[PDB]
C-alpha cells in the first residue's frame, strides 16, 4: 500500500503511444534540471535550479474576542419597516456575524453580494458595518443595484458605482397588505435632479412642474411630491409588497469588530505557519516587531505593497511577517552519461 | 594582504560596489532588517546575483 | 430667541497665505522610510485663504455664511476658546437638513435635523465681578429642530471659559469632508507662540470622525461665543465685547502630492506635484533633491 | 530595484496583493484578477531580460 | 420619466449602452417591436438564446 501526492511528471511517449518513462521533477535537483531542460539526458555543467523552499507545519487563526450574536432579529425580524424615502440606517458592531441562524425561519428571494464572493463570508472580519431598511414595490426591487435607472433609483435609493455588500430582499404580502388597502408606505415621484448615492431627502415642497410658481399651494403643474402604495392582500406579484435590507462594509484595511463564525488558535511564532488575521490569509515566519502603529492602524506594508507586520487582536502586539522561501542553488553534474552522482552548492 | 600595486590600491577605493560579498544568510535578515535593506528586498523576490 | 447684533465696525476681508498646511493621512496603513504618492483632496501649496477676526478693542464679530465648495481647511487661532462650532447645510431654514456641531460648556452634541437656524447665531459666556467666575448663559442657535435622524451627545466635562490676556497659544486644525453619504473629519492640536499670521510650518493631520448623515452639504457658518460684564452695558444687542480670536478658511482640489513617512512612520514632508515644474521633476525622480541639469517635465 | 518596486501595480485588478485577492474571492473568480497580474509580471521580466 | 407615474415594469435591460447614459445621448434609426407572450418565454427574448 503507498499513498498518492500532487506531483509535477515528466513522462515519455514512444511512437506507439505507451508510457514508457517518467521523471519525478520533485524528487531531486537532478530532477529539476532534467524536468527543465525536458529531456532525460544531462550534458556536463553547472544549473541554476530553484530557491531553496520550506513548506509550513502549522495552520492558526487570530480573531478578536467576540461573544454576541448579532442582531438578526431586530434587522430581518422588525415589526414595521421605514418607507424607501425615508429610508433607516443602522450601525453594527461587536457582534459575532452567525448567519445560518436564520436558515429555519427565513427564506429569500433575492440575495447578491458585490466586492466579495458569498463562499468566503465565514472566514472574514467586517469594517464599519451598517445596514439599510425598506419596503418597496415588488416589480422595484431590480432597480436596489449598481448603475440603475427608475424612479426608485433617481428620486429615493442610490447606490455607489463601487459598491462592497450584500442586497437582500424578500416577499412581505402577509405582513404589510391589509384588505382596505394600506397607504402607510410612501415614495417620492417628482424630484429636480437625481439624488447623489446614499443621501436622503425627506423634504415635501410643492414641486414645480412648469412655469408659473406655486407658492407652496398645489394646483395646475403644481404637485405633492410624495405618494402612496396601495397594498392589498390580491395583487399580482409585481405590485406585492417587498422587505429590503442593504448590507454595507469595508475588507481587510482597518481594525474590523464583526468577524464572522471561526475558532482561534494559539499564537506560535518562528516557524513557517499558514496565518489568518482578522480574515487576511498568508505564509510565513512570524517575529517581534519594534514598530508602533497609531491606534487606527491594524496592518503595515513595505514598498512592494505587501503586507509585512500586523497588530495581534487578542494581545495588541505588533509582530513582523517574513517568507520563509531564500536562498539560490546550484547542481553540478559530470553528464548523466557518465554518471548518476552531483554535488549541490548553496549559495 | 592583496598583492596590488599602490595605483591599484587608490583605484578599488574609488569604485563603491552595491555589495560586498556574496553570502547573505537567512537569518540575517529576518524582521525588520528585511524591506529595509535593497539587498534581502531583491532576494525575497527571486533576484540572485 | 434670536437676536441681531448690532454695533459691529465693517472691515474690507482679509487675506493669508498657507504655507504647506493642511495635509492628512489619506488611508489607515502604516508606512515607514518612504516616499508614497497619492491623488486626492488637498489644500494647495501657498494658497490663498481667507482670514476673520474676533477683535474687541471694532468689535469685529466676523460670522459670514461661505461656501462649502469640495471640503474645507479650518484653521483657529485661540487663547480662549471662542471659536465653538459650526453648522453645515444648503439653506439652513427648515424646509432642508442641516448639520450641527457644538461645544456648549459641558458634551459634545451632534446633530442632524430641520433647524430653523438664527439669522446671528452665537453662544454667550457672562462674567461676574462680585465673585469672579466666567459661566455659560445664552444659547440661540435655532428656534426650532423636528425631523432628527442622526444625534450624539458626548461624555460630560468642564471647561475653562476664562479670559485670557498673553499671545495666541493654540492652534487647531480641521479637515472637513463630503464623500458618498460621509461626513469625514481629520483634526490636529499645536502649541504656538504668536500674536498674528498663520504660521509655519508642518504637521499631518489624523482622523478624527466619519458620520453617515446622507445630506447635501453646500454651505456653512462659524459658531463663536461672547463676553457680557458689567463693563458691557446695554441691552441685549448692544451690550456685549468679543474676545480675541482668530480663524482661516481654505478650499480643497484634486491633487497628486508625494508624502513622505520617516522611520517611525510620521509623515514629515510633502511635494505638491503640480505647484511648479520644478516640484514635477521632483515628483518623477520620487525624490526630494534634484542634481544640476535640464528636464523635461511635460 | 526597479523590478522589485514594480510589484505594486495593479494591471487592472482589484488589487496587487495576491493574498487579499484569494481571501475575499472564490476560485473561478480569483482566476480573472490572478491572471492580470501574472501577464503584467511576466511583461516586466521580459522588459528588463531584452 | 413621464412613464413613471403610470407604468412598473418587471424586466428592462439594455445592451450596448449604459442605463445610465440614456438622458445625455442622440438616436439614430430607431423602431419598437411589439408582441405578447407566455410569462415563463421572457427570458428568451435575449442574444443568443433558444
Ligand atoms: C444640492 O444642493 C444644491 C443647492 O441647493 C443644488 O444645486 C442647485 O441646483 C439648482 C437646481 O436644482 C440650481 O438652480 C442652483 O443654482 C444650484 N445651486 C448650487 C450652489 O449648485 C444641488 O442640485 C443639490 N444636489 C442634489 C443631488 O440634490
Ligand atoms: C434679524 O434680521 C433679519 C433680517 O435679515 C430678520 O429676518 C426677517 O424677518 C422678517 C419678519 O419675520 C421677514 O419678513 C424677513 O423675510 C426676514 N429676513 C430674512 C433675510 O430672513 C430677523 O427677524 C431679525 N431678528 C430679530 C428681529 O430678532
Ligand atoms: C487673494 O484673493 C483675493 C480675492 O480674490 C485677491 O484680492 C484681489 O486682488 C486684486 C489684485 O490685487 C484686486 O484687484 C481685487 O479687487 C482684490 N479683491 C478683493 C475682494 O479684495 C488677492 O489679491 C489674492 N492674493 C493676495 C496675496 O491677497
Ligand atoms: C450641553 O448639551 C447637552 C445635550 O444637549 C445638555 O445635556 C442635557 O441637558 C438636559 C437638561 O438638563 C437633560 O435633560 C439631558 O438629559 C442632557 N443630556 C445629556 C446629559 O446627555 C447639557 O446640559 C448642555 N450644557 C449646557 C451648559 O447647556
Ligand atoms: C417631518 O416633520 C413633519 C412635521 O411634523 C411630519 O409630518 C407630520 O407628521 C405627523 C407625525 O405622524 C403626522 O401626524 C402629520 O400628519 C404629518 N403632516 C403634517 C402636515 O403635520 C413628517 O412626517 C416628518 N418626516 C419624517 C420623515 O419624519
Ligand atoms: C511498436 O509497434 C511495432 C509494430 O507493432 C512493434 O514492432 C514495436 O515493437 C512496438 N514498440 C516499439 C518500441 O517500437
Ligand atoms: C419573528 O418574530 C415573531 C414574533 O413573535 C416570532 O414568532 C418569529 O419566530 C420570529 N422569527 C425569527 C426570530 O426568526
Ligand atoms: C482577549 O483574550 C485575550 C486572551 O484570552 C486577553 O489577553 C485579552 O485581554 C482579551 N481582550 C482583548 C480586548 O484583547
Ligand atoms: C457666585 O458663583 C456661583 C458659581 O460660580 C454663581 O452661581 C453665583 O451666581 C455667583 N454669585 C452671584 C451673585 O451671581
Ligand atoms: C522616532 O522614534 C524614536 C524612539 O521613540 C525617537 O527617539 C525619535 O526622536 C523619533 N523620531 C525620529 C525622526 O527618529
Ligand atoms: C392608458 O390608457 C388608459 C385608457 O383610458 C388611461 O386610462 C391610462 O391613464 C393611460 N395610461 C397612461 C397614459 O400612462
Amino acid at each position: 500500500v503507498g499513498y498518492l501526492q500532487p506531483r509535477t511528471f515528466l513522462l515519455k511517449y514512444n511512437e506507439n503511444g505507451t508510457i514508457t518513462d517518467a521523471v519525478d521533477c520533485a524528487l531531486d535537483p537532478l530532477s529539476e534540471t532534467k524536468c527543465t531542460l525536458k529531456s532525460f539526458t544531462v550534458e556536463k555543467g553547472i544549473y541554476q535550479t530553484s530557491n531553496f523552499r520550506v513548506q509550513p507545519t502549522e495552520s492558526i487563526v487570530r480573531f478578536p474576542n467576540i461573544t454576541n450574536l448579532c442582531p438578526f432579529g431586530e434587522v430581518f425580524n422588525a415589526t414595521r419597516f421605514a418607507s424607501v424615502y425615508a429610508w433607516n440606517r443602522k450601525r453594527i458592531s461587536n457582534c459575532v456575524a452567525d448567519y445560518s441562524v436564520l436558515y429555519n425561519s427565513a427564506s429569500f428571494s433575492t440575495f447578491k453580494c458585490y466586492g466579495v464572493s458569498p463562499t468566503k463570508l465565514n472566514d472574514l472580519c467586517f469594517t464599519n458595518v451598517y445596514a439599510d431598511s425598506f419596503v418597496i414595490r415588488g416589480d422595484e426591487v431590480r432597480q436596489i443595484a449598481p448603475g440603475q435607472t427608475g424612479k426608485i433609483a433617481d428620486y429615493n435609493y442610490k447606490l455607489p458605482d463601487d459598491f462592497t455588500g450584500c442586497v437582500i430582499a424578500w416577499n412581505s404580502n402577509n405582513l404589510d397588505s391589509k384588505v382596505g388597502g394600506n397607504y402607510n408606505y410612501l415614495y417620492r415621484l417628482f424630484r429636480k435632479s437625481n439624488l447623489k448615492p446614499f443621501e436622503r431627502d425627506i423634504s415635501t415642497e410643492i414641486y414645480q412642474a412648469g412655469s408659473t410658481p406655486c407658492n407652496g399651494v398645489e394646483g395646475f403643474n403644481c404637485y405633492f411630491p410624495l405618494q402612496s402604495y396601495g397594498f392589498q392582500p390580491t395583487n399580482g406579484v409585481g405590485y406585492q409588497p417587498y422587505r429590503v435590507v442593504v448590507l454595507s462594509f469595508e475588507l481587510l484595511h482597518a481594525p474590523a469588530t464583526v468577524c464572522g463564525p471561526k475558532k482561534s488558535t494559539n499564537l506560535v511564532k518562528n516557524k513557517c505557519v499558514n496565518f489568518n488575521f482578522n480574515g487576511l490569509t498568508g505564509t510565513g515566519v512570524l517575529t517581534e516587531s519594534n514598530k508602533k502603529f497609531l491606534p487606527f492602524q491594524q496592518f503595515g506594508r513595505d514598498i512592494a505593497d505587501t503586507t509585512d507586520a500586523v497588530r495581534d487582536p487578542q494581545t495588541l502586539e505588533i509582530l513582523d511577517i517574513t517568507p520563509c522561501s531564500f536562498g539560490g542553488v546550484s547542481v553540478i553534474t559530470p553528464g548523466t552519461n557518465t554518471s548518476n552522482q552531483v554535488a549541490v552548492l548553496y549559495q | 594582504p592583496s598583492k596590488r600595486s599602490f595605483i591599484e590600491d587608490l583605484l578599488f577605493n574609488k569604485v563603491t560596489l552595491a555589495d560586498a560579498g556574496f553570502i547573505k544568510q537567512y537569518g540575517d535578515c529576518l524582521g525588520d532588517i528585511a524591506a529595509r535593506d535593497l539587498i534581502c528586498a531583491q532576494k525575497f523576490n527571486g533576484l540572485t546575483v | 430667541q434670536c437676536v441681531n447684533l448690532t454695533t459691529r465696525t465693517q472691515l474690507p476681508p482679509a487675506y493669508t497665505n498657507s504655507f504647506t498646511r493642511g495635509v492628512y493621512y489619506p488611508d489607515k496603513v502604516f508606512r515607514s522610510s518612504v516616499l508614497h504618492s497619492t491623488q486626492d483632496l488637498f489644500l494647495p501649496f501657498f494658497s490663498n485663504v481667507t482670514w476673520f477676526h474676533a477683535i474687541h478693542v471694532t468689535k469685529r464679530f466676523d460670522n459670514p455664511v461661505l461656501p462649502f465648495n469640495d471640503g474645507v481647511y479650518f484653521a483657529s487661532t485661540e487663547k480662549s476658546n471662542i471659536i465653538r462650532g459650526w453648522i453645515f447645510g444648503t439653506t439652513l431654514d427648515s424646509k432642508t437638513q442641516s448639520l450641527l456641531i457644538v461645544n456648549n460648556a459641558t458634551n459634545v452634541v451632534i446633530k442632524v435635523c430641520e433647524f430653523q437656524f438664527c439669522n446671528d447665531p452665537f453662544l454667550g459666556v457672562y462674567y461676574h465681578k462680585n465673585n469672579k467666575s466666567w459661566m455659560e448663559s445664552e444659547f440661540r442657535v435655532y428656534s426650532s429642530a423636528n425631523n432628527c435622524t442622526f444625534e450624539y451627545v458626548s461624555q460630560p466635562f468642564l471647561m475653562d471659559l476664562e479670559g485670557k490676556q498673553g499671545n495666541f497659544k493654540n492652534l487647531r486644525e480641521f479637515v472637513f469632508k463630503n464623500i458618498d453619504g460621509y461626513f469625514k473629519i481629520y483634526s490636529k492640536h499645536t502649541p504656538i507662540n504668536l500674536v498674528r499670521d498663520l504660521p509655519q510650518g508642518f504637521s499631518a493631520l489624523e482622523p478624527l470622525v466619519d458620520l453617515p448623515i446622507g445630506i447635501n452639504i453646500t454651505r456653512f457658518q462659524t459658531l463663536l461665543a461672547l463676553h457680557r460684564s458689567y463693563l458691557t452695558p446695554g441691552d441685549s444687542s448692544s451690550g456685549w465685547t468679543a474676545g480675541a480670536a482668530a480663524y482661516y478658511v481654505g478650499y480643497l482640489q484634486p491633487r497628486t502630492f508625494l508624502l513622505k513617512y520617516n522611520e517611525n512612520g510620521t509623515i514629515t514632508d510633502a511635494v505638491d506635484c503640480a505647484l511648479d515644474p520644478l516640484s514635477e521633476t521632483k515628483c518623477t525622480l520620487k525624490s526630494f533633491t534634484v542634481e544640476k541639469g535640464i528636464y523635461q517635465t511635460s | 530595484n526597479t523590478l522589485v518596486k514594480q510589484l505594486s501595480s495593479n494591471f487592472g485588478a482589484i488589487s496587487s496583493v495576491l493574498n487579499d485577492i484569494l481571501s475575499r474571492l472564490d476560485p473561478p473568480e480569483a482566476e480573472v484578477q490572478i491572471d492580470r497580474l501574472i501577464t503584467g509580471r511576466l511583461q516586466s521580466l521580459q522588459t528588463y531580460v531584452t
